[PDB]
RNA sequence: GCAUGUGGUUUAAUUCGAAGCAACGCGAAGAACCUUACCAGGCCUUGACAUGCUAGGGAACCCGGGUGAAAGCCUGGGGUGCC
RNA sequence: CAACCCCCGCCGUUAGUUGCCAGCGGUUCGGCCGGGCACUCUAACGGGACUGCCCGCGAAAGCGGGAGGAAGGAGGGGACGACGUCUGGUCAGCAUGGCCCUUACGGCCUGGGCGACACACGUGCUACAAUGCCCACUACAAAGCGAUGCCACCCGGCAACGGGGAGCUAAUCGCAAAAAGGUGGGCCCAGUUCGGAUUGGGGUCUGCAACCCGACCCCAUGAAGCCGGAAUCGCUAGUAAUCGCGGAUCAG
């Protein structure tokens, strides 16, 4: 139930450059620090890698996962 | 306080957000009131030798 | 208190009836110092009394209280390095005090709904000598000269 | 009733306003 | 006859005028400003301390604290103002002590408690 | 119609300040209101004694800014010489609006 | 009284007793009844068998009820949780989801307390 | 039941102190970055701050671009006072 | 130690843009306007209790009781902590002897963490309900804070909020509704209209950014819990219990 108003946010760090990986068709590898952004119909299909508090987890996207943020994918605490 | 924190937290930040208070005498950052702009050490410290005007000890 | 005896405070009669025993007893029910609220109770529960028996609820009151007030109770003692009950003769003050206590926490044991309601049974019971007033009251005297083998202390 | 963030004190605990304590 | 009945932060504007017998206060009737407030009758017992009730009229005013002291508040200052039309009055008054008023304040709430006695509890000291 | 508020620290000081205004008034002018108080407002501090960690401990500081009014109906040219500059406080502020 | 769902509530005040059903709450239950003017303080039991078919048909055909609302949130778990999502994990682990703090009160997610040994 | 402090266990890190009464909603009268002292990874060295010295080049200053997560690195311009 | 100093209670003087038919004239009958400082108030100074008076006890100090008085024997509450004790705490507030690093034990940043959970204790909050819960109409408070800040009022929206926009530099505008209470009516003794945990879902706002980890609103969900083992805390009067309001810090 959590909510930013009016214009979702993604930083334009890997926008503008996960777009740009539209013109060519598709990639391998994205890795970006921002986990700060929602993740847009717009984004879907790519393998981009989120960082921990070390390790820089590889994160597949889904059709089926578009509403939420690149964090909620890169755990951070280690536990068990 | 660590100079590179003090004249640190003086510079100008890229986000609003990121600006913190620190006291001007003590340089201390955890309870400044912005009244007086001092560490809560610091303002008895002064408000003793009587160097706050009109700050006086309450008393009811 | 060590230094001395302190005095016992002096209360303002009733509005109504005008017997300080009554201030005494509403003090009682209320909770929270919502004593506008004990107040009506009080008033109700009388008003139950008229209803629900001929006669004046100011006296139904006292010979109720009257009736509760023990005038034999147990006082634990460490002589032999045993606790030893001894039964001792109650003194006026602490009567009337147990006796509106009694009254009290035993009527909101009762089943009834409605407080004033309560208040207004345990008084007639009470005065009936019966209920559970009484019964608090009988209950410890039961105790008084139930150990009476140690009024020597 | 002081959890009931649904209720009159409810809010009023919380100090916050909504449909259920409103502004007049 | 004015008087001036202060208590428990809370002051009362008081007015004995020779009428039928009736009490306006801010503009009410006494017993419609106070609906069921049980002391309520408080008020008037300095009047019927001396068979004075139903001879004056009581325009009353009020400001500051709680219904529930404002009650005695007013109680004072007819009292007070009482003396002004027979200072004589004192002789059946301050027996019954209504000339006295009583500093029972709220106190401050030191630091380091939680009210102005209420110590905090500790358990396994 | 020159409405004088004084705000300061001191109460003696301003009592002064006032007073000074109250006498080379009436000598010049007319019919002055007299001076008078607001209320006063209170600035509370509570700090802890110790700078190292006993919350019990506290310390209470206050700081009272008091409020003065004098008002002068009938503002003559020869009232504002007296009350040009003849004053003496240091510690008081003074503002005029008429 | 009966069905709404599969359910019967009875003997009570209608906007009391269609708190009774899964979906439908304090509020649901008033924005029922002002749709339709069947005045509340009646009880469920002398209700008009007409009375009755409105609340049932509108109620019904509107608000995902019982036998489809504890579905649309069970798989609705299932959903963040087939997905590496944090909050599809504290679901698994049966922790909190929503934020709270995991060194103390939490108790409500986890259940009777699970006491272990320890030192001095 | 929940908030909050602490033990303990955990963790790349879970920064630090406080310890019977006289530690434990205690420094912290305000941890999302910041704060922040911890851990990771990227980067910087007369260094983010003081006073100064010896050699070489430039008023200070201002506005771009490239790379970048930011910092940083590279680069380019206009610019030329007081003695 | 007491006293001198502040706040509280009585009263007096000085002061009237707070206050009022207190007494008169008009009203959109709002103290709104005039007009008036009386009262409330506001605040600066000063008076007032000293066992001074009466009875008793007493060698005296003093004690008990009474009276007049607003107040009594230190009238209530503050600030105010001796010589020293504990090698008390604190070099992470600051300062400072000493040793230790100075291409790093320094400095910038990005992200993570301080929020981790099988458990355990401390301080607390919410509740187990009819002396009660809910909705409605209605009445009394203090003390604070306010410039890009408090926001009247109107409009959109269930609503948080948003759009618009007046007043205040603040005894004269605003935060503001105090709450309990009172009048009506609903509940009828249920795990319930008690209780609000947790979870789904949909939104508002702050802010570069609310996943980790923000409050708020709305719908649904509606858990433990029916008064607490041994044990253990606080409080001697406007106190405890209860009820709401304000501020500091601070975008939130
Ligand atoms: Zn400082």
């Amino acid at each position: 139930p959590r909510s930013l108003k009016k214009g979702v946010f993604v930083d334009d760090h890997l926008l503008e450059k996960v777009l740009e990986l539209n013109a060519k068709g598709e990639k391998r590898l994205i890795k970006t620090w921002s986990r700060r952004s929602t993740i847009v119909p717009e984004m879907v299909g790519h393998t981009i890698a989120v960082y921990n508090g070390k390790q820089h987890v590889p994160v597949y996207i889904t059709e089926n996962m578009v509403g939420h943020k690149l964090g909620e994918f890169a755990p951070t605490r280690t536990y068990r | 306080a660590r100079k590179a924190l003090i004249e640190k937290a003086k510079r100008t930040p890229k986000f609003k957000v990121r600006a913190y208070t620190r006291c001007v005498r003590c340089g201390r950052a955890r309870s400044v009131y912005r009244f007086f702009g001092l560490c809560r050490i610091c303002l008895r410290e002064l408000a003793h030798k009587g160097q706050l005007p009109g700050v006086r000890k309450a008393s009811w | 208190a060590r230094r001395r005896r302190a005095e016992v405070r002096q209360l303002q009669p009733d509005l109504v009836y005008g017997d300080v025993l009554v201030t005494a007893f509403i003090n009682k029910i209320m909770r929270d110092g919502k004593k506008n609220l004990a107040a009506r109770i009080f008033y109700d529960a009388c008003k139950i009394i008229q209803e629900k028996t001929g006669q004046e609820p100011l006296k139904v009151f006292k010979q109720a209280v009257e009736n509760v007030k023990p005038r034999m109770e147990v006082r634990s003692r460490r002589v032999g390095g045993a606790n030893y009950q001894v039964p001792m003769e109650v003194s006026p003050r602490r009567q009337q005090s147990l006796a509106l206590r009694w009254l009290v926490q035993a009527a909101n044991q009762r089943p009834e709904r409605r407080a004033a309601v309560r208040i207004a049974h345990e008084l007639m019971d009470a005065a009936e000598g019966k209920g559970g007033a009484v019964k608090k009251k009988e209950d410890v005297e039961r105790m008084a000269e139930a150990n009476r083998a140690y009024a020597h202390y | 009733g002081k959890g009931d963030r649904r209720t009159r004190r409810g809010k009023i605990w919380r100090g916050t306003y909504g449909k259920y304590r409103p502004r007049k | 006859y004015y008087g001036t009945g202060r208590r428990k932060e809370a002051v009362a504007r008081v007015f004995l005028r020779p009428g039928n017998g009736k009490v306006t206060v801010n503009g009410q009737d006494f017993n419609e400003y106070f609906q069921g407030l049980v002391r309520a009758v408080a008020a008037l017992e300095p009047l019927r301390a001396v068979d004075a009730l139903g001879r004056f009229d009581a325009y009353i005013t009020v400001r500051g604290g709680g219904k529930s002291g404002q009650i005695d508040a007013i109680k004072l200052g007819i009292a007070r103002a009482l003396v002004q039309y027979n200072p004589d009055y004192r002789a059946k008054l301050k027996p019954l002590g209504f000339l006295t008023r009583d500093a029972r304040v709220v106190e401050r709430k030191k630091y380091g408690k939680h009210k102005a006695r209420r110590a905090p509890q500790y358990s396994k000291r | 119609k020159i409405r004088i508020k004084l705000r300061g620290f001191d109460h003696k000081t301003l009592d002064a300040s006032a007073q000074k205004i109250v006498e080379a008034a009436r000598r010049s002018g007319a019919q002055v209101s007299g001076p008078i108080p607001l209320p006063t407002r209170v600035r509370r501090f509570t700090v802890i004694r110790g700078p190292f960690k006993h919350k019990d401990s506290r310390e209470h500081f206050e700081l009272r800014t008091h409020n003065r009014l004098v008002d002068i109906i009938n503002p003559n040219r020869k009232t504002i010489e007296q009350l040009m500059t003849l004053d003496l406080p240091t510690g008081v502020e003074i503002e005029i609006k008429t | 009284a009966r069905i709404a769902g599969v359910e019967i509530p009875r003997n009570k005040r209608v906007d009391v007793a269609l708190t009774y059903i899964y979906g439908i709450g304090k509020a649901r239950a008033k924005e029922a009844l002002e749709k339709t003017g069947i005045n509340p303080a009646t009880r469920v039991k002398d209700l008009t068998e007409a009375e009755v078919v409105r609340l049932r048909e509108y109620v019904e055909n509107t608000w995902k009820l019982e036998g489809e609302l504890r579905a649309e949130v069970a798989a609705n778990i299932k959903r963040l949780m087939d997905i590496g999502c944090y909050r599809g994990l504290r679901h698994r682990r049966g922790l909190p989801v929503r934020g709270q703090r995991t060194r103390t009160n939490a108790r409500t997610r986890k259940g009777p307390r699970k006491t272990v040994a320890g030192k001095k």
